[PDB]
């Protein structure tokens, strides 16, 4: 649905790229190359957090914590469990 | 996670007390006495805690 005035202004052209292959809307939202990594990124760093949230034992949104790992392990990687769910995230 | 570290330069945790060589230089191991040696006040007249 449009306001009033919208039609006028919902025009092709104007990408940095991906060109007519992502320009389009859904509902008042618009998409286009930037909105399909914007969704990818998003939609796994939140399933990665849940799913972090079910190992760590509660699911109430005030205890939930992830965490990064100690400071043994310096500038590498640490395993998933621990502190490594968190670099993922980050990224 | 929770911010409890404690933070350092290298240059400084490479830099020893000072002091540490000045006492390496004042100190020396004990002498065990031997079988009835003669004592400090037997020898001058000195205080009881040293005698």
């Amino acid at each position: 649905a449009l306001l009033s005035f919208e039609r006028k202004y919902r025009v092709r052209g104007g990408t940095l790229i991906g060109g007519d292959l992502f320009d389009f809307w859904v509902g008042p939202f618009y998409v286009g190359f930037f909105g399909v990594t914007t969704a990818f990124f998003a939609l796994l760093g939140t399933i990665l957090i849940f799913w972090g949230a079910s190992q760590q034992g509660t699911f109430n949104p005030w205890l939930i914590n992830i965490a990064p790992p100690d400071l043994s392990y310096g500038l590498g990687m640490a395993p998933l469990m621990e502190g490594g769910l968190w670099q993922i995230i980050t990224i | 996670g929770t911010g409890m570290s404690v933070p350092e330069f290298v240059s400084d945790l490479d830099t020893p007390d000072p002091t540490i060589e000045v006492f390496l230089a004042s100190t020396s191991d004990p002498v065990i006495p031997e079988e009835g040696a003669q004592t400090a006040g037997e020898a001058y007249e000195n205080v009881d805690p040293v005698l």
